[PDB]
DNA sequence: CTGCTTATCGGTA
DNA sequence: TACCGATAAGCAGACGACCCTCTCGAT
RNA sequence: AUCGAGAGG
């Protein structure tokens, strides 16, 4: 059944954050993604077993993290791509 | 006047009557319109307008402004209506269903707007209300810190009466053999009459309290009392006078001082805002400020003694009692 | 409805941009 | 105890639901707004029961708020860019004298008020006093033609369309104007757009019938390509087979467009949960 | 649903038949009735989300 | 009888509004000074005819010496009437040469009619001194009397330096007042200048909340 | 910039818990109890992961520390001991 | 006045005939005659008022108060004859450029208010207060429309979230905006835990 | 659920919303993207460095998805580029891309007024990179002449020839003088020599996004899992309506490779630039008054990424802040007297069907074990 | 509603064939100052012109459609105080009893 | 029903 | 007394439009 | 999967 953004607005008026959290993450579609540490996309190359990451091009090899997003987030990002626009996604606080 | 003639007729054993009585379903308008007459029917504000050339129907002649050609129902539900009467209840019912069918429309857009434009207004962690920025927008949630669940219309009954009915009411007076507490409320009675001292306090809180009834007659100019405040207090003092069991024959071992500078130095920790410095301390002021007015006047030194003969234990009770459900009724840092 | 579009209308539709450049059409018949 | 009245394709019922609209050719006055500079408005939806589907619609605009300085009286033509006065248009017509102009308007010589109404559209008028120019404001011998089409095909194409009826369409217009000045003389209200009177309901016949001139027409000018290219009888008639089931099927009432807002369901699939149902 | 109280949090009774059901005084904040109305159910998974569910 | 004594009675209050005014910015006047009665305002401005001249009522104010505590460089503030309905940019060269001799910082000009666009262009040519440009139908009544008006208190510079610490805001962070707006023009607010309004609330007597000026 | 933080003292914040803080705090111990990790109380006879986490509440004994943010990016500490439950 | 027939005539002092039209119209729309312009119907109306006693008590007085039909504040308060410390108007749109924005903000709530009370409903204050409070602060009258609110200045993913939802993304990339994400909307779309109530603090050991 | 990872897992933290850079677009991707044909070549049924593969992710279920493998159900498909050979717009910036050629010079490309003009003052000094660019607009737009200079007389650079009256007109953009239409070549070459402090000014940044990137140089191409394939079908064979618009835009822009390089005509290539560009603006929205699109092997109109992300329904405020969710349930409510307040009667089907996630504990396994 | 239909449409020209040969004068022939007490005369929305003494030209009308001479579907109304006789044949006016 | 172009109104050049 | 340039009422454009849910029909 | 029609609260 569609838990809705009318729906959610309930939780939040509650205060539940991590209900929240989970009925849009473990129910519904989660994923996991690899982010560059450099420039903020989804340009690495996940070889998931032979530990080699590499963001090619932009000459990282180190710099790289693994996310827990929704996957229409994923979609979302990717589709603003396909439109020429980057949205960086960063991980430590401060600019 | 039709219906409520019929509205007296119904006796107590009419079902209908009854479930009117219980409010369980049904009101006045249910049983004018079943027994006594529907009424008139009405299509944007106006009676039934003209559709037709000058009528409102071709069973009547032009230009006929009378009742019944207009869109009176002369009848009642169970005496049944006629053949205009039933077309025109038909339009006036249908408008009921229409604008229903668009209020809804127009309602569900307003809530998602009004959603979402305020959002991610929190309570932060100092009572504080802002947003996603920090803007504030209020400085203490709904102008003093106080959750809506907690809060309850108490009668602030410093503002109601006569100023002849209000110093009958508050005035102690101890150099004055007439105006003092007669020995059979106090057990330190006859003892307290004259002095000095304890007259520099009953007339300090009796000054408060002139310039509190002032105040409160500024700020609610209506001269309505009855307003939604924290803590119920009327009750605590039930449930004191209940809980420690206490006759209204028997006096009571509470010093002027007991009194006095006990509801004060009770004001001094009612916490909502708890920095240390002095901005702070005076919004904590000003956010008390009308509860205060209500401790004030219920907690006043003649009402504790000859209205609810409290003792010095259900007192002390008292105060520690409003002090925790004071704390109880602050805003979490957190509500959305 | 439905027996004026059969009776009338049909032969009506049939007959006035009908004629070509010649070729022009006639009665029409349902079966 | 079944009634019929609906199509059997591919095995499900349909049904033709009889669809509503305002009705051609009748005369309606509208007053308008309040920011708007036009204060009534005279329409016609004049279109020919018997032929083709073309929506020539005429206003008759009286510009001017009550009060404003001088109220004139413009008129809507189709393809036309622009509005035209009145007294252009009846000089356009046949009649150039004024005050015959005015006969063909106001139907009594004593209706002062009316006359007076009329006043500030004679004064527009007598920059042209002829035939000839008349129809040239319309925008030589080449703009004169494109006027003196118009003003027969496409200007208030019911009365008629040929040519020897100009004093037809000339009262007609007049009355329009006599309709218009009528109201907002306040001496007869607004017309009622909910009157059902004025209304028409377009049922199964009417229906398959615009779509079968789509249809057949269609196919009209498929034989003449086929008849071009034998430069020297194998007809597709696939295309009225088939084309009148797409609609009666779907609810899509026109064919392989569908940008034709008809999407909405004529043609629905019956419904038998209850026999009054 | 456009309130705190148009979701609430319950404890389940497992019964017979295939309606859900609630008990009368839990009506006004839903704005139910039994004329045939559909009410929805989520489930927590994680131990804080029940937490979270029965105390808040 | 006129309508030259309506036109006295608007004129009369108008003044009254001016005082009440510039004491709240901080200056000096009495309580007996405001109240000058009816008569005694024809029997004191007006001339020979009985018709009242303007440039005749130009009076000046200074702070009380209370105002030079919390505001040290606040000192010489001007109040000057004027007589034309047409009031364009020869009567403001006038006026600015005025100020720019004397040596003040804020001055009020009370036109009776219009300010034309080409007269508004020639006041903020002199750094630091102010001129703020009032109508007079604008200042019959005063505004800040009204049921609705809570009182704002316009605040120091390091009583702010206070507030954006004790909340931790940033400027920006405040909720704010408009320049133009109708109080904050009755007390001259520049860029920065906080204001306080202590509205009575159902809820909490009193209730004080910040208005940052943009 | 980290790291600022706030004293021991000079505290400004409800020293009593939220209701939304404890509802986190039970949830997070019940989460790690249901794993079977130790458990720091006499279990009296329940076997509800959640709560044996409301008795450990009861008896001033989880181990955590709340962590408050202010609007600016400071923070002040509670251990679940200071803070009172009411 | 005292006359069967009431009369004016007036002359002026070629091409006239057409230019004594041209006054006549002026004449009739533009001769303010007496009172404010823009107000229409005038009613006097009797209403109750409970108000202090010398003796104490609050006593009915009953108070006559004028109902009008159109708005212009700025010339009707400063009139001769009634108090202009109490006139209100149900426009607090007027009432924000003419009494000042804080004078505003109690009309909008006097306004909400007074659509909630006359159906039956209350509402606390607080609630109405917000709103109220987050449409005045901006400076002026923020909407809660598309075109208040969702135009401030807030963190870009939020914004998107609500009707513009393509453009704002779009000019948001051209401008480089960046996003703190410690709005709701934009932990919900990154499907990670919001700093709300639950999630407002820290958990550590 | 998924695997092991060396890569430490953070929480998002800041969103930096920018622009692709030319430069970046053709090194940030593995893709070529020559062939306008999907799949087959002469019936060939393996996949072709044409459109989605060369590089890329899969569609038979089939490890590959070059060395990367691991599924679809993994690899979050690998990004391409395609080398348009002639500049053209960006749909939705040209309500922007208009307002600084309303706001630099023409020929030789710098700011109108500098700190010279006594209003100019107070708008390059203002916050916000939004009201700073909306002061400055409103005066230039204006200002025609390059200008001799300004009075103090001081001396700058300056050109002279006046600024377009300048128009929109559907995709491009047409000026008066005192009729020359402006070609998307002339403007890149216009904004690629502006000045680094120019940026700054009127709502930019030195590094995320670009004046020259607002029109486009390279396009991205999106991978398999943003467009995927079959339905009731196989082995033949349909697919989705992205993919269809990105062969649309393929055709016109190998169309343009056989009209420079081969017989090249004079002016009958801009009949052919005008649909380059249409189809790169159509792909990326389709809602301005003028001609919507065809089919072109399905109906009308197409999708386009716009109206994906657009609002109900959409990507965002459908898919994002209200998702379809697992563990739930709906039925029929009754109401029961016999019931406790704080209860709900779940049918028994339902609590038969419905599922928590229980870790053994000593405490439970007597009631576990059991309970399977 | 119960008893209601749709009009099937029929043909307007006999009808105005009958009228110009009952006394109704053409429009083309018209002189409205000199024929002030005239009713005017449509037909399915279209001026075929006017017609004196209306009041008999009615009773005429009426007892055809009443014996079936003239479709009973065609209505005719006549407008006493607007002076005006409009006959109308289109397909879809909807109609009952009576 | 909030963007921009046209119909409008002034002093100094 | 001629042209610059400042500018508000006048006039044409537009991205929103309730929530969740169940059946069945055609490319 | 896209579009569409009917219906439930
Ligand atoms: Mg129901
Ligand atoms: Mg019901
Ligand atoms: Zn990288
Ligand atoms: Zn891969
Ligand atoms: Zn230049």
């Amino acid at each position: 059944l569609r838990f809705g953004e009318m729906e959610r607005d309930c939780m939040i008026a509650h205060g539940a954050a991590s209900f929240l959290k989970e009925r849009l993450m473990e129910a519904s579609d989660a994923f996991r993604v690899h982010i560059c540490g450099i420039c903020g996309l989804m340009t690495v190359i996940a070889k998931l077993n032979h530990n080699q990451f590499e963001c090619k091009g932009c000459d990282n090899k180190i710099d790289i993290y693994q996310i827990h997003i929704p996957y229409a987030a994923k979609l979302l990002f990717q589709e603003l791509m396909a439109m020429n626009i980057t949205p960086r996604l960063y991980t430590d606080r401060s600019r | 006047k039709a219906g409520r003639l019929a509205e007296v007729n119904l006796k107590d054993l009419n079902n209908v009557k009854q479930m009117v009585m219980a409010g369980s379903k049904g009101s006045f308008i249910n049983i004018a319109q079943m027994s006594a007459c529907v009424g008139q029917q009405s299509v944007e504000g106006k009676r039934i307008a003209f559709g037709f050339v000058d009528r409102t129907l071709p069973h009547f002649s032009k230009d006929d402004y009378s009742p019944e050609s207009k869109g009176f129902v002369e009848n009642s539900y169970l005496r049944g209506l006629t053949p205009q009467e039933f077309f025109f209840h038909a339009m006036g019912g249908r408008e009921g269903l229409i604008d229903t069918a668009v209020k809804t429309a127009e309602t569900g857009y307003i809530q998602r707007r009004l959603v979402k434009a305020l959002e991610d207004i929190m309570v932060h962690y100092d009572n504080t209300t802002r947003n996603s920025l920090g803007n504030v927008i209020q400085f203490i949630y709904g102008e003093d810190g106080m959750d809506a669940a907690h809060i309850e219309k108490q009668s602030l009954d410093t503002i109601g009466g006569s100023d002849a009915a209000f110093e009958k009411r508050y005035r102690v007076d101890l150099l004055n053999t007439d105006h003092t507490l007669d020995p059979s409320l106090l057990e330190s009675g006859s003892e307290i009459l004259g002095d000095l001292k304890l007259q520099v306090l009953l007339d300090e809180e009796y000054k408060q309290l002139v310039k509190d009834r002032k105040f409160l007659r500024e700020v609610f100019v209506d001269g309505e009392a009855n307003w939604p405040l924290p803590v119920n207090i009327r009750r605590i003092i039930q449930n004191a006078q209940q809980t420690f069991h206490i006759d209204h024959t028997k006096p009571s071992d509470l010093t002027i001082k007991d009194i006095v500078l006990g509801v004060k130095d009770l004001q001094e920790n009612l916490l909502v805002l708890r920095g240390k410095n002095e901005i702070i301390q005076n919004a904590q002021r000003d956010a008390v400020t009308l509860f205060c007015c209500l401790l004030r006047s219920r907690l006043a030194t003649r009402r504790v003694l000859q209205e609810y003969r409290l003792t010095k234990q259900a007192f002390d009770w008292v105060l520690s009692n409003i002090e925790a459900q004071f704390l109880r009724s602050v805003v979490h840092p957190g509500e959305m | 409805s439905f027996n004026q579009f059969v009776d009338y209308t049909l032969q009506d539709i049939i007959c006035e941009d009908s004629t070509l450049i010649e070729i022009s059409f006639g009665k029409i018949y349902v079966t | 105890f079944d009634m019929g009245g609906y199509f059997i394709i591919n095995g499900s019922e349909k049904v033709l639901i009889a669809q509503e609209r305002s009705a051609g050719n009748i005369v309606q006055v509208f007053k308008k707004a309040a920011p708007s500079p036009i204060s009534h408005v005279a329409e016609i939806r004049s279109a020919l029961e018997k032929g083709s589907r073309f929506i020539s619609t005429l206003q008759v605009k009286l510009y001017g708020r009550e009060g404003s300085s001088a109220r004139t009286i413009k008129a809507t033509l189709p393809y036309i860019k622009q509005d035209i006065p009145i007294v252009i248009i009846f000089r356009a017509l046949g009649i150039i004298p004024d005050g015959e102009i005015l006969e063909h308007i106001c139907y009594d010589v004593n209706d002062w008020q009316m006359l007076e109404m009329l006043k500030p559209c004679v004064e527009d008028g007598f920059v042209i006093q002829d035939r000839e120019t008349a129809l040239d404001f319309i925008g030589k011998e080449k703009r004169i033609q494109y006027a003196k089409d118009i003003l027969q095909k496409e200007f208030l194409p019911h009365i008629t369309q040929l040519e020897g009826f100009e004093s037809r369409k000339a009262f007609f217009l007049g009355y329009m104007i006599n309709r218009l000045l009528l109201c907002a003389l306040d001496r007869k209200d607004q017309d009622d757009r909910d009157h059902f009177g004025k209304k028409r309901l377009d049922l199964a016949g009417p229906l398959l019938a615009q779509l079968f001139k789509t249809l057949f027409k269609k196919l009209t000018k498929d034989i003449f390509r086929y008849m071009q290219r034998t430069v020297e009888l194998a007809i597709n008639a696939k295309t009225i087979t088939s084309g009148l089931k797409y609609a009666l099927a779907t609810g899509n009432w026109g064919e392989q467009k569908k940008a034709m807002s008809s999407r909405a369901g004529v043609s629905q699939v019956l419904n038998r949960y209850t026999y009054s149902s | 649903s456009l309130h705190k109280m148009s979701m609430m949090a319950h404890r389940v009774k497992v019964i017979p038949y295939s309606t859900f059901r609630l008990n009368l005084s839990v009506t006004s904040p839903y704005n139910a009735d039994f004329d045939g109305d559909e009410m929805n159910l989520h489930v927590p998974q994680s131990e804080e989300t029940r937490a979270e569910l029965s105390q808040l | 009888d006129q309508e030259n004594e309506r036109n006295i009675s608007r004129l009369w209050r108008a003044f009254r509004t001016v005082k009440e005014m510039v004491k709240d910015r901080g200056y000096f006047i009495t309580q007996e000074e405001v109240e000058l009665p009816l008569e005694d305002f024809k029997a004191k401005y007006c001339d020979s005819m009985g018709r009242p001249q303007r440039k005749m009522m130009s009076f000046q104010a200074n702070p009380t010496e209370e105002s030079i505590s919390k505001f040290p460089d606040m000192g010489s503030l001007w109040v000057e009437f004027c007589d034309e309905p047409s009031v364009g940019v020869k009567t403001m060269k006038t006026f600015v040469i005025h100020i720019q001799e004397k040596n003040f910082q804020t001055g009020i000009f009370v036109y009776q009619n219009n300010i034309t666009p080409s007269a508004m262009k020639l006041v903020p040519s002199i750094p630091p001194a102010t001129i703020e440009t009032f109508n007079e139908a604008a200042l019959v009544v005063n505004i800040t009397h009204h049921e609705l008006v809570p009182k704002h208190i316009r605040l120091s510079s390091d009583e702010k330096r206070e507030l954006l610490k004790r909340y931790r805001l940033k400027e920006s962070q405040l909720p704010r007042i408009q320049r133009a707006d109708p109080v904050a023009l009755y007390l001259g607010l520049k860029r920065g200048e906080v204001v306080k309004i202590i509205r009575k609330s159902e809820t909490s007597g009193r209730y004080a909340s910040y208005r940052i000026c943009m | 910039l980290k790291e600022k933080a706030i004293p021991k003292d000079q505290r400004a914040t409800t020293p009593y818990m939220t209701k939304y803080e404890r509802a986190r705090i039970l949830g997070t111990r019940a989460l790690q109890i249901s794993m079977n990790a130790p458990v720091f109380v006499d279990l009296e006879g329940e076997t509800d992961p959640l709560r044996i986490a409301m008795k450990e509440l009861a008896e001033k004994k989880i181990p955590l520390v709340i962590r408050r943010y202010l609007p600016d990016g400071s923070f002040e500490d509670w251990s679940v001991e200071e803070l009172i439950v009411d | 006045d005292n006359d069967e027939k009431l009369i004016i005539r007036c002359r002026v002092v070629a091409e006239e005939d057409h230019m004594l039209k041209k006054i006549e119209n002026t004449m009739l729309e533009n001769i303010t005659l007496r009172g404010v312009e823009n107000i229409e119907r005038v009613v006097m109306m009797k209403y109750d008022r409970k108000v202090p006693s010398p003796t104490g008590e609050y006593v009915k007085e009953p108070e006559w108060v004028l109902e009008t039909d159109g708005v212009n504040l700025s010339e009707v308060m400063t009139v001769p004859g009634i108090d202009p410390t109490r006139i209100y108007t149900n426009s607090f749109i007027d009432i924000m450029e003419v009494l000042g924005i804080e004078a505003g903000r109690a009309a909008l709530y006097k306004e909400v208010y007074n659509v909630i009370a006359s159906d039956g409903s209350y509402v606390n204050y607080r609630h109405m207060a917000l709103l109220v409070d987050v449409m005045t602060t901006q400076g002026g009258l923020t909407s809660v429309t598309r075109h208040g609110f969702n135009r401030s200045n807030t963190g870009a993913l939020m914004r998107c979230s609500f009707e513009e939802t393509v453009e704002i993304l779009f000019e948001a990339g051209a401008s480089a905006e960046l996003d703190d994400c410690r709005g709701v909307s934009e932990n919900v779309i990154l499907g990670q835990m919001a700093p709300i109530g639950t999630g407002a603090f820290d958990v550590m050991i | 659920g998924q695997q092991y990872s060396s890569a430490p897992l953070r929480t998002v933290k800041e969103v930096q919303f920018g622009l692709f850079s030319p430069e970046e677009v053709r090194a940030i991707s593995v893709a070529k993207i020559r062939f306008p044909e999907t799949m087959d070549e002469t019936q060939t049924r393996a996949k072709i460095g044409g459109l989605n593969d060369p590089r890329l992710g899969s569609i038979d279920r089939n490890l590959k998805c070059q060395t990367c493998q691991e599924g679809m159900n993994e690899c979050p498909g690998h990004f391409g580029h395609i080398d348009l050979a002639k500049p053209v717009f960006h749909v939705g910036f040209i309500a922007k891309i208009k307002k600084v050629c309303e706001c630099v010079c023409m020929h030789c490309g710098k700011l109108l007024l500098d700190e010279h003009n006594e209003l100019m003052r107070q708008a390059l000094a203002i916050k916000d990179s939004k009201k700073r660019f909306a002061a400055i607009w409103t005066l230039c737009k204006t200002k025609m002449v390059c200008e001799t200079d300004v009075p103090s007389l001081v001396s700058r650079g300056g050109c002279g020839n006046t600024q377009p009256t300048i128009r929109k007109d559907g995709l491009k953009l047409v000026g008066s003088w005192k009729l020359r239409v402006l070609s998307t070549e002339e403007i890149l070459n216009i904004f690629k020599h502006i000045s680094v402090k120019d940026f700054t000014s009127l709502g930019f940044n030195e590094v995320f996004s670009r004046p020259e990137w607002m029109i486009l140089t390279c396009l991205p191409v999106p991978p398999p899992p943003v467009r995927p394939s079959i339905s009731f079908n196989e082995s033949q064979r349909g697919e989705d309506d992205l993919t269809f618009k990105l062969a649309d835009i393929l055709k016109a822009n190998i169309s343009l490779e056989t009209l420079e390089h081969n017989g090249a005509p004079h002016h009958a290539i801009e009949e052919a630039e005008s649909l380059l560009q249409f189809h790169v603006a159509t792909y990326m929205d389709n809602d301005i008054a003028g001609q919507p699109q065809a089919l072109q092997k399905s109906g009308r109109p197409v999708k386009s990424i716009r109206a994906r992300l657009k609002g109900k329904e959409g990507r965002i405020r459908g898919n994002l802040m209200g998702k379809r969710v697992d563990f739930s349930a709906r039925t029929v409510i009754s109401g029961d007297p016999n019931l406790e307040l704080d209860q709900v009667g779940v049918p028994k089907s339902i609590a038969k069907t419905l599922t928590y996630p229980e870790v053994v504990t000593p405490y439970n396994i007597d009631r576990l074990t059991q309970l399977v | 509603s119960l008893m209601s239909c749709i009009s099937v449409g029929t043909d307007p020209m006999p009808i105005i064939t009958f009228l110009s040969e009952w006394g109704m004068e053409p429009l083309e022939d018209y002189v409205p100052h000199q024929s002030p007490d005239a009713t005017r005369v449509f037909v399915n929305g279209v001026w075929h012109g006017v017609h004196r003494n209306p009041a008999r030209l009615m009773e005429t009308l009426r007892t055809l459609r009443r014996k079936g001479d003239i479709n009973p579907e065609v209505s005719m109304i006549r407008d006493i105080r607007e002076k005006e006789l409009k006959i109308f044949t289109d397909a879809g006016r909807v109609y009952r009893p009576l």
